[PDB]
């Protein structure tokens, strides 16, 4: 998707985490504004030793391959021999 | 970390370390960081 995410001079809407206390649980968010500690300075603000946790995800037009805006989207279920909320088609008979 | 005379950009003077325990906190005490990132390794993950 290079139609959407990307327009003349650029833009920097879009957001990424890259500083973060722990690893990520599974399916479990993380959002938040907390500067990075690096090691004991309580530094609350941004420049030295004291980062911002999220970085932009700037794109524009003209991009690498690698580097274009991939739009992703990710289907989850939990199959298993019980009810469903969810079916396909296909017709019910008559019990016999 | 300790040097006087680091070289300029255009030497990028490198030095190959080798035949020791790297523990970082002797290269966080010298330092008052201003850009710490890190690419292939985690900056919490470097003792281990
Ligand atoms: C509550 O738990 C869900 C599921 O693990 C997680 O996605 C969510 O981020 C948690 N709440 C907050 C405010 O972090
Ligand atoms: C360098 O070493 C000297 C003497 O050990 C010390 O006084 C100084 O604070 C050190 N500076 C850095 C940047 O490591």
């Amino acid at each position: 998707s290079n139609k959407l995410d990307s327009k003349h001079s650029g833009n920097y809407d879009y957001w990424y985490r890259l500083f973060r206390k722990s690893k990520l649980k599974p399916f479990e968010r993380d959002i938040s504004t907390e500067i990075y500690q690096a090691g004991n300075k309580p530094c609350k603000g941004k420049g030295p030793n004291c980062y911002f946790p999220l970085q932009s995800y700037g794109f524009r037009p003209t991009y690498g391959v690698g580097h274009q805006p991939y739009r992703v989207v990710v289907l989850s279920f939990e199959l298993l021999h019980a009810p469903a909320t969810v079916c396909g088609p296909k017709k019910s008979t008559n019990l016999v | 970390f300790n040097a006087t005379r680091f070289a300029s950009v255009y030497a990028w003077n490198r030095t190959r370390i080798s035949n020791c325990v790297a523990d970082y906190s002797v290269l966080y005490n010298f330092a008052p960081f201003f850009a710490f990132k890190c690419y292939g390794v985690s900056p919490t993950k470097l003792n281990d």
